[PDB]
């Protein structure tokens, strides 16, 4: 439903995104 | 229906439901719905009924197996949908929620339990996330578990709580009667601000169980009952009380304790039922109650009986004679004041009792009961020494028992405790039998106050109300004196200007004020002290005090030098006057002791030493001088005391205070007074012998509130001391062991069938004399609560003394000599001096400190603070035209910063001018809306 | 990245949470002393006396 | 008979029912239930020993890693009653708890432990009563008085009217647990049931049915 506790929306928002996978750091690195 | 409202359609559906009821915002996944689905009822760690929740859940859905886990289950949430049901359509009752058998008992043990339970579960967290890394042998189980939280936990609970309070100490029965109090309050309970009327009410079930009558008055009334004489706690915790098995129509002498609910199922007969010396009921028809209900029942139906007459009311209301006669709201008062009887001088005793006033003093732990029986083998006024008789010997000791009394040391309301031995060289003492009677205790009997002769009259007005007069010869003799044993401590801490001192050289006080203190700064013991004199001479050091000009003229004209020290020594309070009986010096371990220190150390070892060596001599050795070294590392180990306090000094001081007008007395049937005025003597109302009456009370107070125990009291008080005045003559011309036996013996029989029997022809003629000697002060009467003396037995005694029947006698008036028409009502009452002594009450204030926030001045009488003029006060003024003195009152007398000290030396050179000014707290309010966002201002600056 | 995470996080804790502000190094000494005194009290049974410190510990006392 | 105290000053006795029952140790309500509380007894039914069976057994989650609790005793306190008034302490006893650390071997779930570490840790300080059913936790004379809370279990308190117009009564059932969130069921106007979960909106009364693994058909055949 809704809310209004920050962290609860933090986490929302955060949470849309898949973790990582090993060589997606090198590469991202290698980007960067 | 449900099924058609119902939105989900499968499992998974339904566990996102109520995750998204449970965590709104969260996005919910099948793996957090099911493990908080599974965590919330079915997971032991975070769901249990106990035992007892268990055992109600089965019963209430009509199970047969009274134990079983304590995580709910399928079965059990449909059974309970089922039953919910059934009562909605078929066959079912709401559950009484104030219902004793609904309502459980949490005692002291049981609560530290769960706190202590919450402590290791939260360093379990801890412990499991140490052990998230194993190790091998680079740990202990010392270093993964933490005692700060567990300690933490218990000491939160045990020292600030709702639930553990200051013991009111100010009573043997009010130490008693606290102890055991039942609260619906605290951690888990309801609250006085929105508690209800229903939970407050009595309920049938507290019969037997919970006092009706012993309840505060007040904000939670009904929510701090007191638990019955009788009643106990089951293994789950519903409180029960006991009742005689009761055959096909005999009332057996077994006992059974019966629950609420288990209370309802039979019928049960009244105490007051007749029994025709073979356990048959005389009367064929009896009063019983079944449920709730009360009714009469043929011979052959009853199942139990009331154990005894007493156990509906609770320890403190079973003290109060003639209870049956008093209304309740009265005897509500009684008891709530009686609670707070001070501890005279002299304990005397209740001339008319209800005979559980042994049971109340033995079972507080305030009198030493000999643990075992012997012959008394030393007294003194500090310990005893029973000499153990061969039969209760054990074999590997020495048959000797030391009590230490308790002397003069404070309560936890100032008073004083202090025990005097009441036995005497070579006297045989049973097991179980008194040694020393504390504080209020006489002989082993509670004596919360003094009986004294009293008549009812009004007497000029001087007691209007509720006032009361009473005759100088009160305050003679020194019978409603009170002992006031207070502390006061003087802490020297370690300030950044440099650390306090308490030398005896104070600036700015003389030789004579100084005389009092010793050389070390410290008052000596014994010293008579007044309002204003210096107990601890303490100083501060300080500095760049920027003294004013014409000032600093003024020391550069005298030639005086600023002290760099302030004077901040521990005065006696204002008004307080007494002398010092302790003084006790804590000394922080590095600091050096000084010279009294030293000197209180060595007293205290020399009397250790003393009371060991005396044990041993009147007796090991091994133990003594193990237990000596261990007493002496003590006495001079140093204290602990808080971070930055260098020395503690108490100083003991123990006050007098005798009587006055304000102080407030009151009787044990709910008649509240304060003394008006003290008469002299030759004043008070005087009878045909030429005795004054101490205390003369209004009789308009009696026919209001229906308290005729009161007078009942009076009367039968009044037999009493006539029996007597009657062994007192016959003691006074040594007329015979013969006749005081005669008489005695004639005293105790008197009529009616009473269960108590006494053969003074058992008794030595020794024993008599004795007797007779403890009963010329009046004749003690045990008048139980609700089996208590007839009024033909009351009339019977006082025929036993020569005194009217009708229990009035014709008075004199002090002042003109001339007879009192309409004989009045004389009489013995049992008067105490209740804990609200003016001395503690009067309070003035000219100026003195101010509130930091808001300028205005401070609490009351312990920061020397003013009176509240509240809201309804100034509607007061309004209604009247009073502008100026309102405007003054808020203004000038309170708030404005200028205007009070412009208003102060306007008064000070005699001019009764005030310049009002803004008051500061509605500049507090300006600046505090404006720290807003709104921008409020004053219009036409 | 959890070392700069770790010390970010103890070094806000340090210089933010509380009202008399106390320097770093302070902080790190009352932790020292916290963590002392916590082993002691279980190493001895009921309590380090400050005396007792300067010996586990090394400071003047 | 009469006991000596008592033969010095008889008090004249009215009242005519026999005593038959005397009035029991008026303060075993207290000294009862910490006593209870204090001693150890061979079972989990009370006290410390229940709270550490209850808690105590320790598994390392996916470590297998456990810490175990044997025994436990209270030291002799420090201070006297006395003394501690004096000086001004809580007169408390050292609990001292015999733990035993045991390590699982790697690939052991069979149980084979690698070694066992048995030691006895002090865990604060509990709190002793006098012999008169008081504490003194710093000096002063405290008492912890007896709650009367209400018990665990269910109970069907429907309103009495005083919600709807009409004066329809509105029956519900709430499950009060020792520990735990509470679980209420109550119907509405419309004669629906409902569950609510504590301090949290109302909910139709099947979802926790369906929550259980329940399909409509059983759900109807039960109801």
């Amino acid at each position: 439903g809704r809310t209004t506790d920050p962290v609860r929306m933090y986490m929302r928002e955060m949470g849309t995104v898949e973790l990582l996978t090993r060589e997606g750091e090198i590469d991202i690195a290698k980007r960067i | 229906e449900t099924l058609r409202v119902d939105p989900t359609n499968d499992r998974l559906s339904a566990l996102v439901e109520i995750y998204r009821m449970m965590r709104p915002g969260e996005p919910p996944t099948r793996e957090a719905a099911e493990s908080l689905f599974e965590n919330l009822f079915f997971s032991e760690d975070r769901y249990d009924l106990s035992a007892v929740g268990r055992m109600k859940f089965n019963r209430s859905l009509l199970r047969e197996e009274i134990e079983g886990s304590g995580i709910l289950s399928k079965d059990d949430i449909i059974d309970v949908m089922k039953k919910l049901i059934d009562i909605r359509n078929g066959k079912g009752e709401v559950d009484d929620i104030d219902h004793l058998g609904n309502r459980r008992i949490r005692s002291v043990g049981e609560m530290a339990e769960n706190q202590f339970r919450v402590g290791l579960v939260r360093v379990e967290r801890a412990v499991k996330e140490r052990l998230s890394l194993g190790d091998l042998d680079t740990l202990m189980p010392q270093d993964m578990i933490n005692a700060k939280p567990i300690s933490a936990a218990v000491k939160e609970f045990f020292g600030s709580s709702q639930l553990s309070q200051f013991m009111d100490q100010n009573n043997p029965l009010s130490e008693i009667t606290h102890k055991r109090r039942i609260s619906a309050l605290g951690p888990g309970g309801l609250t006085r601000e929105r508690a209800g009327f229903e939970v407050r009410d009595v309920h049938p079930t507290h019969y037997g169980r919970v006092c009706p009558i012993e309840t505060p008055e007040g904000p939670n009334i009904g929510l701090i009952n007191s638990l019955s004489v009788y009643a106990q706690t089951n293994e789950y915790g519903f409180l029960e009380t006991p009742y005689r098995k009761v055959t096909d129509g005999v009332v057996t002498d077994e006992i059974h304790y019966l629950s609420a609910i288990e209370e309802g199922n039979y019928v049960i007969a009244q105490a007051n039922s007749n029994l025709d010396e073979e356990g048959h009921f005389v009367e064929d028809l009896v009063t019983c109650r079944s449920k709730g209900e009360s009714s009469l029942f043929s011979r052959d139906q009853v199942d139990y009986m009331d154990v005894s007459t007493q156990q509906v009311v609770s320890v403190g209301a079973s003290l109060i004679p003639f209870l049956e006669h008093d209304d309740a709201n009265r005897a509500l008062m009684g008891a709530n004041m009686q609670r707070q009887a001070v501890p005279t001088l002299r304990a005397d005793k209740p001339l008319v009792g209800t005979g559980m006033e042994r049971a109340v003093a033995v079972d507080s732990g305030v009198t030493a009961v000999a643990k075992r029986g012997g012959v008394v083998q030393y007294v003194d006024a500090s310990r005893i020494v029973i000499k153990v008789n061969e039969d209760e010997m054990y074999p590997g000791e020495a048959g000797i028992d030391i009590y230490n009394l308790t002397k003069y040391t404070r309560s936890n309301q100032n008073t004083c405790i202090n025990q005097m031995p009441c036995v005497s060289l070579g006297e045989p003492v049973e097991r179980g039998d008194v040694l020393a009677d504390g504080p209020s205790t006489d002989l082993g009997e509670l004596a919360l106050g003094q009986n004294m002769r009293v008549a009812f009259m009004p007497w000029n007005g001087y007691n209007f109300e509720d006032s009361i007069l009473v005759s100088e010869r009160v305050v003679q003799e020194d019978r409603f004196t009170t002992i006031h044993i207070q502390e006061l401590a003087c802490v020297s801490r370690d300030t950044k200007l440099g650390p306090e001192e308490i030398t005896a050289d104070i600036p700015n006080v003389g030789e004579a004020a100084l005389s009092k203190l010793d050389e070390s700064g410290i008052v000596y013991i014994g010293a008579e002290v007044t309002g204003g004199d210096i107990l601890v001479g303490k100083v501060t050091p300080k500095g760049e005090t920027q003294l004013t000009p014409e000032e600093k003229l003024l020391r550069a004209i005298f030639g005086e030098k600023a002290s760099d020290v302030k004077d901040s020594s521990l005065r006696v309070p204002n008004g307080v006057s007494g002398t010092v009986i302790d003084v006790q010096v804590f000394t922080r371990d590095g600091v050096e002791k000084d010279k009294r220190a030293l000197e209180i150390e060595e007293m205290q070892l020399k009397q250790a030493k003393k009371d060991l060596s005396e044990e041993l001599q009147i007796l090991l050795k091994h133990e003594f001088e193990k237990k000596l070294e261990a007493k002496r590392r003590k006495i001079t180990q140093g204290d602990d005391l808080a971070p930055g306090v260098l020395k503690i000094v108490k100083v003991y001081l123990a006050v007098k205070r005798r009587i006055q007008p304000g102080d407030k007395m009151a009787g044990r049937h709910g008649n509240k007074g304060v003394i008006s005025k003290i008469n002299p003597i030759e004043d008070m109302p005087y009878d045909e012998n030429g005795t004054p009456v101490d205390i003369v009370l209004n009789p308009l107070g009696v026919p209001s509130r229906m308290n005729i125990g009161q007078i009942l009291e009076t009367h039968l008080g009044m037999a009493a001391k006539g029996i007597g005045d009657k062994i007192n003559a016959m003691l006074k011309q040594q007329q015979e062991v013969a006749k005081l036996r005669e008489f005695i013996q004639r005293a105790y029989d008197l009529g009616a069938d009473v269960r108590q029997k006494v053969d003074l022809s058992t008794f030595s003629d020794e024993e008599v004399m004795r007797l007779a000697e403890n009963l010329r002060k009046g004749m003690p009467i045990a008048t139980p609560v609700f089996d208590g003396a007839k009024e033909a037995e009351i009339k019977e005694l006082l025929k036993l003394g020569d005194l009217p029947t009708s229990g009035q006698i014709r008075l004199y008036d002090g002042r003109t000599g001339e007879q009192f028409e309409r004989p009045v009502t004389v009489g013995y009452m049992y008067m105490l001096k209740l804990n609200h002594l003016v001395d503690d009450k009067m309070h003035a204030r000219s100026t003195g400190s101010y509130s930091l926030v808001t300028q205005q001045p401070l609490g009351g009488k312990a920061q020397f603070g003013g009176q509240r003029f509240g809201e309804m006060e100034v509607w007061a003024l309004e209604a009247y035209g009073a502008a100026y003195t309102l405007q003054e009152m808020l203004t000038v007398k309170s708030d404005d910063v200028n205007g009070r000290t412009k208003m102060y030396k306007n008064i000070v050179d005699g001019n009764h001018q005030m310049e009002p000014g803004m008051p500061e707290s509605f500049n507090v309010l300006l600046k505090e809306i404006r720290s807003l966002g709104i921008n409020i201002e004053l219009e036409d600056e | 990245a959890t070392w700069w995470i770790r010390q970010a996080i103890t070094r806000s804790i340090a210089d933010q949470a509380r009202t008399i502000r106390i320097p770093v190094h302070m902080i790190e000494t009352i932790n020292k002393l916290n963590r002392i005194s916590r082993q002691m009290l279980q190493e001895m049974g009921r309590e380090p006396t400050p005396e007792e410190l300067a010996e586990r510990m090394l400071m003047p006392e | 008979v009469y006991s000596y105290t008592e033969k010095k000053r008889i008090r004249k006795d009215f009242g005519k029912r026999p005593q038959v029952l005397d009035v029991p140790y008026l303060l075993s309500i207290q000294l009862d239930s910490f006593q209870k509380f204090i001693e150890q007894d061979p079972e989990g039914q009370y006290g410390l020993e229940a709270a550490f069976r209850s808690v105590f057994p320790i598994q390392s989650y996916s470590g297998n890693s456990e810490l175990q609790y044997v025994s436990y005793r209270l030291g002799e306190p420090v201070f006297d009653v006395q003394e501690c008034q004096i000086r001004g302490v809580t007169y408390s006893a050292p609990l001292r708890v015999k733990l035993r650390l045991v390590i699982y071997e790697r690939e052991a779930p069979e149980g084979t432990v690698k070694d066992i570490k048995e030691q006895e840790v002090y865990m604060g300080e509990i709190p002793l009563m006098t012999d008169n059913g008081t504490f003194v936790i710093n000096g002063t004379e405290r008492v912890i008085v007896s709650q009367l809370h209400r018990s665990p279990g269910v109970f069907f308190d429907s309103d009495k009217g005083k919600t709807h117009s009409s004066g329809k009564v509105l029956y519900n059932a709430r499950i009060i647990p020792y520990r735990g969130s509470w679980l209420d069921f109550e119907f509405d106007p419309k004669d629906n049931l409902f569950v609510r979960i504590d301090r949290r909106r109302k909910l139709p009364a099947t979802i926790i049915l369906r929550a259980l693994n329940y399909t409509t058909e059983q759900i109807l055949d039960l109801f």
